[PDB]
RNA sequence: GCUCGUAGUUGAGCAUGGAAUAAUAGAAUAGGACGUUCUAUUUUGUUGGUUUCUAUAGGGACGGUCGGGGGCAUCAGUAUUCAAUUGUCAGAGGUGAAAUUCUUGGAUUUAUUGAAGACUAACUACUGCGAAAGCAUUUGCCAAGGACGUUUUCAUUAAUCAAGAACGAA
């Protein structure tokens, strides 16, 4: 596991299995970017990045043994800082 | 910086420590270094005004850590572990007792009353 | 322009709800291709200008 | 809980101490305000570090503030273009901040006499002992100035704290001084 | 013996026991320092190793330490030392090595200690690159007080590096080119 | 058994794969034009991009932490044994197989209630805490602590310790 993680999401609600997170990390997640908790274990993985750009969601892909109704409301998952990637760069260019 | 001393004097009268004083005067005057007042520098000028400590400051610590333990052996008579720790401290003071008898800093007539 | 259905694959406890997901997927959006497009599936931002909630049926989803 | 209980009650002592020192400072430059239009110039800084000490003596209060208002008639009072205007007011108000940073260096004197004040004050709201021994008193030929001046080593080297313990013989501490107090080895500590 | 400073050493000899298999009885070996300071200070050193360890004790010297022991002459640190059983070290015996060195080449094999030896020398930059070796405790008479030297890094790496791998091992172990007609060169 | 401790001693994502052909680039053998170079056969590969993001010991103090550590109240739960009411009917228990026992006066099994002396399932532990003995239901009170960091009136303060003492066992 990475040294450095950073704060990458709050738990919304279950969907379909998959965890839905209100981004609460101004950058944007690399694509199946594993996701970990402040005990530095992975929860799973970025299945979806969704929503405008005011408020953007993500919906993470759980793994063995990680139930999506196990988690409570105000639950912070956490990212590796290289798995960041900046806005400006989805937005076009002038 | 006649003053300093009428703190140290006054400060001493009340019954505080000289680490007590120590820090109070560091953080009183905003001293930038730890090295410009300590304990030791406190004693000097202590007897240079003619004070000194009755007990020395880890005796009179041990001594209120014996008093609390004795308080709570009172009220719970039914604590072992109060009484070892109890007879742990009162080794303790005698051993420091004996050594500053020793270096004459406790006066030789100096008995622990339990 | 399109007109869409979507099948919810439960029935909402609130039904207003739905219109209001659809007013807060109105904007600047990021999307990924779907699996089936033979577009490269990289995240873009398109734009939704104007959408309307024509009708819901919470029974049929 | 109780960590946060003790970080409240740490903040509320210490608004109150805030409270406490704005108020001595602002009625502290008022008189000094008042004494100074009265007079006519300057004041000096010794007849600030009186008052302050006067109004450490006694609790302050109405029957205190006219009490101070007294003592600023007392004997110990009676014994004491446009651009260039501009910079004479601020001059002025340069000289006024000096006084009360003058007045703020007294309260800091006084600054655990401020604590004491704001503990009778919580007290008043709610509502062993380390003990010294007088002893002869030997400078050792060092003033206070040149003791926290020099190194905590150097001064062990110079005299150890057992040396003059406080129930040592007269002889043995006799003895010790005499050696200490020879000029040759002070001034070779000095150069030291 | 004070109960604060056993429980540490107990400790860390549980650590020295889960990680690196120590048993009893421990295996020491003695340096000549040492033997002379428990000679002028009469300090009884079995005696002191069983109370440091808490067990049994097997005390070792080699050839070289013993060797330059003869070198300095004194008998009663002679004496000290044939008392103590005697492990041998394939050195020279006209020219044998110093005996922080020889110590080395008896307990550092290929950077681990493989003999599982115990340490208690005088000498300290011996005990410095001793440290840099894993799972040496290390021990010296300071002051007529015999001292066990607190547990060192490299020891707690190797325990958390074991601990780590006890996690999944043992019962837990699951067992290219554009077209030549896309780039044409010029007639 | 553990600890303290005296005498003494020591130190102080866009439809896949194969065959043939074409094209392209390289490497070999052999040759022309004037060592340079190009020109015939073998062999080795390869078959354009973007969909707008675009292409040293022993003590003390302070700070933030931490623990199935101790004692006293308090709140639950779990399983046994006994007793009392139902329902049912010929076995139950145990063993290698039996047997001592309980049993139409109803044993065993099921349901409910009461009493007694106890323990705190999984999590969970050879590495957590405690000097040992030992220590995990909830909520309060009391005092004590370990490790880490900053340091100390800091060594004639320490280490070994017969006697003796506290706890535990008995
Ligand atoms: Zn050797």
């Amino acid at each position: 596991p990475p040294d450095t993680v950073l704060e990458m999401g709050a738990f919304l609600h279950p969907c379909e299995g998959d965890i839905v997170c209100r981004s609460i990390n101004t950058k944007i997640p690399y694509f199946n970017a594993p996701i970990y908790l402040e005990n530095k274990t992975q929860v799973g993985k970025v299945d979806e990045i969704l929503g405008p750009l005011n408020e953007v969601f993500f919906t993470i892909k759980c793994g063995d043994g990680v139930q999506a109704t196990s988690f409570k409301e105000g639950d912070k998952f956490y990212i590796a800082a290289d798995k960041l990637l900046p806005i400006e760069r989805f937005l076009p260019k002038p | 910086s006649e003053s300093v001393i009428e703190q140290i004097v006054k400060y001493a009268r009340k019954g505080l420590t000289p680490s007590q004083i120590g820090v109070l005067l560091r953080d009183a005057h905003g001293v930038t270094q730890a090295r410009v007042i300590t304990g030791n520098k406190i004693m000097r000028i202590l007897k240079s005004n003619g004070l000194a400590p009755e007990i020395p400051e880890d005796l009179y610590y041990l001594i209120k850590k014996a008093v609390s333990v004795r308080k709570h052996l009172e009220r719970n008579r039914k604590d072992k572990d109060a009484k070892f720790r109890l007879i742990l401290i009162e080794s303790r003071i005698h051993r420091l007792a004996r050594y500053y008898r020793t270096v004459a800093v406790l006066p030789p007539n100096w008995k622990y009353e339990s | 322009e399109y007109v869409c259905i979507v099948r919810l694959h439960d029935a909402l406890k609130d039904e207003k709800d739905l219109g209001r997901s659809l007013e807060n997927l109105t904007g600047a959006l990021f999307q990924r291709p779907p699996l089936i497009s033979a577009v490269k599936r990289q995240l873009r931002v398109r734009t939704i200008y104007e959408s309307n909630l024509i009708e819901f049926d919470n029974k049929r989803n | 809980e109780k960590r946060k209980i003790k970080e409240q009650i740490k903040a509320e002592k210490e608004t109150a101490l805030q409270k406490k020192k704005t108020k001595k400072l602002n009625k502290l430059t008022d008189i000094l305000e008042q004494l100074t239009k009265e007079y006519g110039a300057e004041i000096n800084a010794d007849m600030v570090k009186k008052i302050t000490d006067t109004l450490l003596k006694n609790d302050f209060k109405e029957e205190e503030w006219d009490n101070v208002v007294a003592e600023l008639f007392n004997e110990e009072f009676y014994q004491q273009r446009k651009k260039s205007k501009k910079e004479e007011k601020l001059q002025k108000k340069k000289e006024k901040r000096k006084v009360n940073e003058l007045v703020e260096n007294a309260l800091e004197q006084n600054k655990l006499a401020l604590i004491e004040e704001v503990e009778k004050e919580e007290e008043e709201r709610k509502s062993l002992k380390f003990r010294y021994r007088e002893v002869s008193p030997e400078s050792f030929g060092l003033t206070a100035r040149e003791i926290f001046a020099a190194d905590d080593t150097d001064l062990n080297e110079f005299i150890g704290l057992k040396k003059f313990a406080p129930y040592r013989s007269k002889e043995l501490r006799a003895k010790d001084k005499r050696k200490v107090m020879k000029a040759r080895r002070l001034r070779e500590w000095r150069k030291k | 013996m004070r109960q604060k400073r056993a429980k540490s050493y107990r400790k860390q000899l549980l650590v020295y026991s889960h990680t690196f298999k120590f048993r009893e009885p421990y295996q020491v070996l003695v340096d000549n320092q040492l033997v002379l300071e428990c000679n002028n200070s009469n300090f009884n050193l079995p005696s002191g190793l069983k109370r440091t360890l808490q067990a049994d004790v097997k005390v070792m010297i080699t050839q070289c330490c013993i060797q330059a022991l003869y070198e300095t002459r004194n008998d009663g640190a002679i004496n000290l030392a044939k008392q103590f059983e005697r492990r041998r070290c394939n050195h020279s015996f006209k020219d044998p090595k110093s005996p922080a060195e020889c110590i080395e080449s008896v307990v550092n094999i290929s950077g681990a200690n493989k003999h599982r030896y115990v340490v208690a020398s005088q000498d300290i930059d011996l005990r410095r690159k001793l440290r840099t070796v894993p799972g040496v405790p290390l021990i010296h008479l300071t002051r007529s007080v015999m001292v066990m030297e607190p547990l060192s890094t490299a020891s707690a790496k190797a325990s958390k590096i074991t601990e780590e791998q006890k996690l999944y091992k043992g019962l837990n172990d699951p067992n290219k080119a554009p077209n030549p007609l896309s780039v044409k060169k010029k007639k």
